[PDB]
């Protein structure tokens, strides 16, 4: 119900999401347009 | 979003179909033109030569 403070909980999840986030936009654009590409040829 | 995704992927295969479709419709087009011009010249050339051998 209320919210908990604390910096140990969710800096480890700052850089995971990060790293996830780049590289998964990177990999999935790539993928994704690859498709799209496939489909308008 | 499921929805808009199949839209476009519907839009897009609709359109090589389509595409597909054309290029066969011309396909016969061209082939009906061909059998026409032949039919024109060889029948006027058929009566001529019946026409021909009874005028001879």
């Amino acid at each position: 119900f209320n919210t908990d403070i604390l910096a140990t909980n969710l800096i480890n999840l700052s850089v995971v999401l990060g790293v996830l986030i780049f590289f998964g936009k990177g990999v999935l654009s790539d993928l994704l347009d690859n498709r799209k590409q496939r489909i308008l040829n | 979003l499921g929805d808009f995704m199949d839209k476009r992927d519907a839009s897009i295969k609709e359109q090589l179909s389509g595409v597909k479709d054309t290029s066969s419709e011309v396909k016969q087009l061209e082939e009906q033109a061909n059998a026409v011009m032949r039919a024109a010249r060889a029948e006027i050339s058929a009566a001529l030569n019946k026409m021909k051998k009874e005028t001879q």
